[PDB]
């Protein structure tokens, strides 16, 4: 989420 | 310390690696929490020093208080500043989205980039930061949306 | 330990490529800020 994994 | 647009990079892991990006303004620089975790920040033979953070917003800032008090007018398109790891600065224009939230509305871009990109400014017409890229969510068909997330300026 | 590298400046570019929809979505915001999908 921070979407490279996430 | 001129202003403009920074990549955060880190020496701890294989080679050099791009962890995020930030803005200097002012004197000040801006980045997402999630990027440093806080941590003091060397610019040269210089150090940077944490000033302000917050979790739950994803910000922190150095050597003095947030600055970026522009905001998205909820109309036009912005031009997203992406500093993607490895490579060249480019401006990438949107239109917006819109999160949706108990505490009010912010506005969000659908583009997708590295994770450290994390920190990229968003930019209005006329320039002005409007907030950083890179805390979002991902929708139900696999695509990233990030918050323009954006500070208050004491 | 970090350290920063100057990338540019911060300005509109005229002739910036324009891509990405508008998605209008409900999300919450937890204490870690972490944004979820409701």
């Amino acid at each position: 989420k921070k979407k490279g994994x996430x | 310390t001129t202003d403009g647009v920074y990549r955060v990079m880190t020496r701890r892991l294989l080679g050099s690696t791009q962890v995020g990006v930030g803005v200097m303004q002012e004197g000040v620089f801006h980045t997402m929490w999630h990027v440093t975790k806080g941590a003091a920040l060397r610019s040269g033979e210089g150090r940077l020093d944490p000033y302000w953070g917050d979790v739950k917003q994803d910000l922190v800032s150095y050597c003095g208080p947030w600055k970026l008090d522009a905001a998205w007018d909820g109309l036009s398109e912005v031009q997203l500043l992406a500093v993607p790891p490895g490579e060249r600065a480019k401006n990438i224009q949107t239109l917006p989205g819109i999160f949706k939230t108990k505490d009010g509305d912010i506005g969000a871009v659908a583009l997708d980039y590295p994770a450290g990109t994390s920190g990229s400014p968003i930019l209005d017409k006329c320039g002005r930061v409007i907030g950083l890229y890179g805390n979002g969510v991902v929708i139900k068909n696999g695509s990233y949306v990030s918050a323009i997330t954006q500070g208050k300026r004491e | 330990d970090m350290y920063i590298e100057r990338a540019g400046d911060i300005t509109w570019e005229k002739d910036a490529e324009v891509t990405g929809n508008s998605p209008r979505l409900d999300v919450a915001l937890d204490e870690s800020g972490d944004f979820s999908l409701v």
